[PDB]
């Protein structure tokens, strides 16, 4: 029980937000579909 | 006066589908296309005639 613990796996990631300009591509409909970031690259 | 939108136009039927929270819909200019009738929920696409 206590004395050792078998349960199932699990995972949970963390992360970190910071402030960006980002460009959102709306589909025909109301859904979000593609995404770009500007701090990322030359390119972006 | 749709909830506190002033205007002239024509109240057609149109075929686009709302998210449950998206309540007026918009375009290029800022202006308002599609709103949802407040007390029946359906689309009302806004043209100036
Ligand atoms: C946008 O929504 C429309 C319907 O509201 C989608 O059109 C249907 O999508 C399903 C799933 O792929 C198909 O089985 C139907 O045949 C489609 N209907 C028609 C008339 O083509 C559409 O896929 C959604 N996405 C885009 C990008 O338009």
């Amino acid at each position: 029980s206590s004395s050792g613990w078998t349960a199932g796996a699990a995972a949970y990631y963390v992360g970190y937000l910071q402030p960006r300009t980002f460009l959102l591509k709306y589909n025909e409909n109301g859904t979000i579909t593609d995404a770009v970031d500007c701090a990322l690259d030359p390119l972006s | 006066n749709f909830n506190g939108l002033k205007g002239t136009g024509v109240l057609t039927e149109s075929n686009k589908k709302f998210l449950p929270f998206q309540q007026f819909g918009r375009d290029i200019a800022d202006t308002t296309d599609a709103v949802r009738d407040p007390q029946t929920l359906e689309i009302l696409d806004i043209t100036p005639c």
